[PDB]
């Protein structure tokens, strides 16, 4: 998967070294937001209007 | 069903391709039909018309 996000980050013209050199942090914003998706689906089904 | 063999560490590459030939159809357009009003619903009666 860490193989993968590095291409998906070239395919956006960032290059991989900012995916490796960043990874435990972007898998943090990651699993932060999607925490952050149950928190506002959970609080408010008006979302799913 | 198709378990991938997936892991930290392993990359399947494809070696070798098949130039695949594929139809799509889209329709585009009708039959240009036109019905003329007063002869479908009155047909040829001034008493109807």
């Amino acid at each position: 998967f860490a193989m993968q996000m590095a291409y998906r980050f070239n395919g956006i013209g960032v290059t991989q070294n900012v995916l490796y050199e960043n990874q435990k942090l972007i898998a943090n914003q990651f699993n932060s937001a999607i925490g952050k998706i149950q928190d506002s689906l959970s609080s408010t089904a008006s979302a799913l209007g | 069903e198709n378990s991938v063999a997936y892991s930290n560490n392993s990359i399947a590459i494809p070696t070798n391709f098949t130039i695949s030939v594929t139809t799509e159809i889209l329709p585009v357009s009708m039959t240009k039909t036109s019905v003329d009003c007063t002869m479908y619903i009155c047909g040829d009666s001034t008493e109807c018309s």
